[PDB]
């Protein structure tokens, strides 16, 4: 299931390692109280989130520029611990809140189109790692860095706008800016669990939530047909709050990674065929070898398409599982020591 | 290729090109500006997606005397979307820069050499023109100063409203309107004709029925006529060339959209390898994207093979010198649907 | 590039004062899909030894496939460029290089073995390094401050034009990791254009499809930028205009093959020139061949088409050549060519 | 030959460190006691707790899989110490991995040593049919475990032995008998590769 | 011939060479500027790719009263693309210097002597020359000036437009851009005539159906005329030269682009060996490239043998003492099509 990791400045310094919570009153028992990314995760756990990571660049005290923290974010170690900790799936960042919107000039424009990139990096770590983006404040500059965003690795990239305002105020009685990121983790955790990866963690309600920072009307342009849309966080008449829309980066229409369902859906398929072949390493290249995975393979995808996880009225549009020594390689490649194993999967379409 | 170097699981993504043609917008219009006005002065365009918004842009309240306020609310009134503004001098730059313009709208004034030099085959876009302001002359001979060219149409008459006090809204600004309004209900494939003006505008002069049977014929005028049970319509569909390849509106629009979305559509597999898997699944996407328009009623025919067809291959389109020159040569058959201008009844 | 690090001090100046797009280059280069490579540094000055030595070097490495200058002064870029001796590149070793002019195109002492693209990359901010990272800062600093205090102003000197000019990086580097991205994802045959380059600020100088059309007769590959897609790569030429050699994957799939073979044989130079050689060596090298053409690697609709293979002792060799020790293998191939460019014909019919 | 890499070292070791053949040779006994000769002493734990002195990256074994590849000793985080590659000093594709090599020592070994009870029995019609017999149940055992690969028994393995076959008339006049065995070894399946759609 | 001197393994690839025609573009024009011209002067020659560049290359708006700039706006609002600005005097040298030059355009001011020098057989070029500014006189002698060059074409009259004040665009300028148009929407075979001015430029002068009559033969003037329904259109075909070899400009210029191709074909083999394997497919490329033409329509014939025959070999087309002197010699013949300038129906 996805577990998220949270990129920030801490108030109180620690090592260059994450953590684990699970709770948090374990929050607190290593960090103190006040502070952005601290209030955002209050948000993600009241929200119902079960566990997360956290991880601190430096103390809160030494933000410098938006220069600064696109640098932090590129350094080396914290792509290691990522890539080490085997169970972090999405990344969020939600220190880019406190810096302001100065102008929308292209020096702006092009500071946004890093983050996204670096963070974009830090996904690439591990496979199946997802990002969450955040958008700038006016739609006219979102709209200019979404056209204008070029990377090979848009498929990982999900970005949510406009920022949230919520019940939790500081000293003085001002309502918190928190960005969606926090809220929307939370869901996919809670739709992990109750509805499954392949539930798209849309036309869900949120939770303590005053308003959105912005309004609707002023959100027609971000959302698009064929690619590069945005995810809108939407209050609705007597309906709450709701997340409209679950499209991620991808700009080509035919792609079916333009829905972060179906991405996460394939990575976590992904992630047990690893881990199912990890135990065939050695194995000899023989009939029976094909036969045990084949049929290993095979019960647990029937398993996943009787929960509604695949497009099928049958199994063999379902999907379907080559092994042998025809149909899936030749004798030259028994020789060589290599065994192919072609899988087809049909997804299903929000 | 992986290349198997440790011992290991090794994940593999199929990463051949998969090919579909997306409809597009077929109604997003480009207004001409005067010089003088303060609101286009100073910047390349200005992109307005409503009524309101234009008024945001302004800050003045709204003016019946301006013939850019008057044009904007009445294409508004009569639907539609987005529409840019570009100055009448810049209109040659500017609309090529602009991928998603379709129609180019005269807005009341004067756009002829910028036509003549942008609506060229391939180029995907349309003109709509705007009458004289005088009487129609009876003869027929008030059609000498328009050009012959398929890619334009002109309306007749101005047209009047309650809040218009001495300046009358040019046609081509509710035509532009209607254009998206039929489009989005029934397609681009109808006729924009037979239609109301949802604005309540009124037609500056009438027209008689033997009048219109005048100007129909060769560069014709599109009129736009008031009926004693149907109130105001829009009647006449046709271009200003009389051939019969491009004699209406909607057969040259539907061509234009097709074209579009199919370059679009090829862009994902121009370096692609020129082989027999390619052109099988351009094929494909292309016989897709026709089938649908011939379900739908775009195109005539008892079958699909009597409507349109797709023909590509090693030696049906292209030859083994085009191919070692890197030439993929596709060539696409279509037969459009015709409105049905007249209705004739006999009986016995 | 973690690797990079460990090996190499990253940093914009070079040991010294000189200024290098190296380490920022080959940033890139891992950015956009590159796989392991290799370095081969260049110390002190530019000496002849040097550039005699640049192909006996890049031979003792067997698995060298493609050359690359990630320089970005034009003169060095030229001195590189004709120290490869024609020898090396025939041999199967295939040059990517930077063109100086939109004009005029390089001058390459193996024209069909060469692709050129236009123009540089930006990027927005370069590598910058510690004073213990430079190579001569630290040390220095604390034994002669007053010449550390020239130095530094000949280091803030280049700092200052690189940002007033912009960070242009060479994109040749750029276009190594796109071949590399290309031939995991699909073939060697597919062409290395029509791919996003990725991490990158802007082109040098924005292009339009009439002046990219002057340029593609000459055979200098474009780099573009369209709206719908971003920047991307618009050409698969080489610097030769024939019908054999002109497109970058033809003459690439070709080195690929002769290699692959050259390298196979190298376990039959000894054995007995007989009919059953002759099968054997056929069967493989027929075996390599078909399994090209299922791939989507040559054209054709049966194997007859697509490939043949001729060795026996009346159709390739005769008494004489067996008798002088000579072994004569013919090979044919006929490699897919890419689409570069697409006519619709509307009908209306 | 093979050669393993890095040396072990324990709780119990002070200053030398256990070389990695000695642990090695005692999986060799446990693999084939449990799985068979042609199974690869892969992907098979250390049964002493032992630890290698030195990690290797995935990154660093690929660069030594290849020509005289040294097999390596791993630490994985689920799976603990592991045996990681079964290649052997030749990288032709007749002897590149060891059970391939061990199961032809294997088969050599024990038809040699039933062969030595039919060494001076007459070189006749009635002798090549008991040989012929013992040779193909013998196969026939192999294939049936899952030691040599094919869908039919035929297409595993070939015994010929004739008077006409394999020797000629001068051949039984010198007093040689000839028997030709051909074998289809399995292979490891060393690399695993998995592409979707 | 590989030369074996150590044992290994020997790599080489085949160089035979491998032959093709490709198509030139066949209207690439060379203006004509005055002296006295500010842009042109210090400067062998100036190559503008568009209208917009072509302001962009001047420090000025547009000027109605320079001959220059309605030209080239004329020639680029018909359609086109780049051009060469050449100076009068310079014309004999630069022009040769320019191998993608196709046609030369007079530009109103006299090139009489340039023309007769550069435009010979063999060298691929083409005129177009100005018609007389004054009345077409009756009696049909104002015509004793030109003379009767099969490579030049003359049309008449000067045209005029809304943007023009007291000098009128000369015809040459404007029927260059018809050249590019026609070629690239139907071919180089098809004739420049019967197709529309898209400028909406007008005649100066009426010319009657007796009138172009009068003029139609011998060294003929094309004739730009005004119809009632079709509006402006081009209506004549014919050059300088009346045989029937040369009579038509499709004729003429079909030929100009053959040889043109086939010329820069045939430089990959100037120094190959002069023995049957060269012929083979020297032949074969040849054949393809005229079969190609045959298939678009630019040949007539009911077979390939009844439009175009080509001949090489060792008795065909050369001898013993021509091979011995380093000749190969290629025959080649063609069927051109050509306009139906006339269309007789009979009723019985």
């Amino acid at each position: 299931i996805g577990i998220p990791v949270f990129i920030g400045y801490t108030s109180s310094p620690v090592d260059k390692t994450a953590i684990k919570l699970h709770s948090l009153a374990d929050f607190a028992r290593s960090f103190p109280e006040s502070g952005l990314m601290y209030y955002s995760v209050r948000h993600f756990f009241e929200n119902g989130g079960q566990q997360a990571y956290v991880l601190s660049l430096g103390t809160e005290q030494q933000l410098s520029d938006f220069s600064s923290l696109i640098t932090a974010l590129q350094q080396a170690w914290l792509a290691q611990t990522i890539a080490a900790e085997n169970d972090i799936t999405l990344i969020i960042t939600p220190d880019v809140i406190r810096f302001d919107q100065t102008e929308i000039s292209d020096t702006q424009r092009d500071l946004w189109l890093q983050l996204w990139q670096s963070v974009l990096n830090l996904c690439k770590s591990r496979r199946g790692i997802m990002g969450l983006l955040d958008a700038p404040d006016d739609p006219t500059l979102a709209a200019k860095c979404l056209q204008q965003f070029s990377s090979a690795d848009r498929q990982w990239g999900v970005v949510y706008w406009p920022l949230l305002k919520s019940a939790y105020q500081d000293n003085t009685q001002n309502p918190i800016v928190l960005s969606p990121t926090a809220a929307v983790a939370a869901v996919i955790q809670r739709n992990d669990n109750q509805q499954g990866v392949w539930t798209a963690p849309a036309n869900i309600a949120l939770s303590k939530v005053i308003s959105p920072v912005r309004a609707y009307i002023e959100a027609n342009a971000l959302f698009n047909p064929d690619g590069t849309s945005l995810n809108l966080v939407r209050s609705f008449p007597g309906k709450g709050i709701r997340i409209w829309g679950c499209r991620t980066l991808e700009n080509t229409h035919d792609s079916p990674w333009s829905y972060i369902q179906t991405r996460r859906l394939v990575s976590y398929i992904e992630a047990y065929m690893t881990q199912l072949g990890r135990a065939f390493v050695f194995e000899p290249n023989n009939a029976i070898t094909w036969m045990k995975f084949k049929g290993q393979a095979h019960n647990w995808l029937r398993q996943l398409w009787l929960k509604g996880g695949l497009r099928g009225t049958q199994e063999d549009q379902a999907f379907e599982v080559l092994l042998g020594v025809d149909e899936s390689m030749r004798e030259a490649d028994l020789r060589a020591g290599k065994m192919i194993i072609k899988i087809r999967l049909a997804v299903l379409i929000p | 290729t992986t290349i198997t170097t440790y011992p290991g699981v090794y994940i593999e993504e199929d990463a051949s090109l998969s090919l579909s043609v997306s409809s597009s917008a077929t109604a997003v219009p480009v207004f001409a500006v005067a010089g003088d006005n303060p609101l286009i002065s100073g910047k390349p365009y200005i992109r307005i997606s409503n009524w309101l918004e234009y008024l945001t842009l302004k800050n003045e309240q709204f003016d019946p005397a301006n013939t850019l306020d008057i044009s904007l609310r009445a294409y508004f009134i009569n639907g539609g979307g987005y529409c840019y503004l570009v100055q009448t001098t810049d209109l040659e730059k500017q609309v090529p820069k602009l991928d998603d313009v379709t129609l180019l709208v005269a807005a009341g004034e004067n756009i002829t050499t910028a036509v003549s030099t942008l609506c060229k085959p391939g180029k995907g876009l349309f003109a709509i023109f705007d009458g004289p302001t005088t009487e129609l002359k009876s003869d027929g001979t008030s059609n000498s100063d328009y050009d012959p060219n398929p890619f334009a149409a002109v309306y007749y008459p101005w047209l009047t409203a309650d809040w218009t006090t001495t300046i009358d809204i040019p046609p081509s600004a509710a035509i532009a309107g209607v254009y998206c309004s039929v489009d989005s209900t029934r397609g681009v494939w109808k006729a924009p004709a037979n239609v109301p003006i949802q604005g309540g505008l009124q037609p500056k002069y009438p027209v008689t029925d033997d009048l219109q049977a005048q100007y129909n014929q060769g560069k014709a005028l599109n009129m736009i006529r008031t009926f004693p049970k149907s109130g105001t319509l829009v009647w006449g569909a046709r271009t200003l060339e009389d051939n019969d390849n491009w004699r209406y509106i909607p057969v040259r629009r539907l061509f234009n959209s097709a074209e579009r979305d199919i370059k679009n559509a090829m862009s994902f597999a121009v370096f692609e390898p020129n082989s027999q898997p390619t052109w099988e699944r351009v094929r494909s996407a292309v016989n897709n994207y026709l089938y649908s328009l011939w379900q739908q009623g775009g195109l005539a025919g008892n079958k699909p093979d009597d409507a349109y067809f797709v023909q590509i291959g090693k030696d049906i389109t292209m030859t083994d010198d085009d191919i070692k020159q890197g030439k993929m040569i596709i060539k696409i058959g279509m037969a459009a649907v015709r409105p049905a201008e007249f209705i004739i009844l006999q009986f016995t | 590039w973690l690797d990079f690090t460990n090996l190499f001090n990253a940093g914009c100046i070079a040991p010294i004062v000189n200024y290098t797009t190296s380490s920022d280059a080959l940033k890139l280069y891992f950015q956009n899909g590159g796989g392991p490579c290799y370095i081969l540094p260049q110390l002190d000055r530019l000496t002849q030894g040097f550039l005699d030595s640049i192909p006996e070097l890049i031979k003792q490495a067997l698995e060298i496939t493609l050359i690359v200058c990630p320089e970005w002064d034009s003169g060095y870029q030229s001195k590189i460029y004709n120290s490869l001796t024609s020898s090396l590149l025939n041999a199967g070793y295939f040059l990517i290089a930077d063109n100086q002019d939109k004009n005029t195109a390089l001058i390459t002492e193996v024209a069909s073995q060469t692709a050129t693209y236009y123009p540089a990359v930006k990027v927005s901010q370069l590598i910058q390094a510690e004073d213990s990272q430079i190579a001569v800062l630290a040390q220095l600093k604390e034994k002669n401050p007053t010449v550390y205090q020239q130095a530094v102003q000949k280091i803030q000197a280049i700092q200052d034009e690189i940002a007033a000019n912009g960070n242009i990086i060479p994109v040749s580097a750029v276009m190594a990791g796109i071949y590399c991205a290309t031939d995991a994802s699909r073939g060697v045959w597919k062409a290395p254009a029509n791919i996003v380059l990725s991490g990158i600020s802007d082109v040098a100088e924005r292009l339009t499809d009439d002046e990219q059309g002057e340029m593609n007769s000459k055979g200098i590959n474009a780099i573009r930028y369209f709206s719908h897609k971003g920047f991307v790569v618009w050409g698969a030429r080489t610097l030769q205009n024939d019908d054999n050699w002109r497109y970058i994957p033809v003459r690439r799939l070709f080195n690929a093959a002769e290699r692959d073979i050259k390298q196979a044989m190298q376990s039959v130079v000894f054995e007995p020139n007989s009919q059953p050689t002759w099968e054997r060596v056929k069967s493989a090298i027929d075996n390599y061949l078909y399994s090209l053409w299922q791939q989507g690697a040559l054209a054709g609709n049966k194997p007859q088409e697509a490939y043949f293979v001729q060795i026996g002792k009346d159709v390739t060799m005769s008494d004489d050549d067996i008798k002088q020790g000579k072994m004569i293998v013919k090979v044919g191939m006929a490699a897919v060519r890419p689409a570069e460019f697409i006519i619709l014909q509307f009908s209306q019919q």
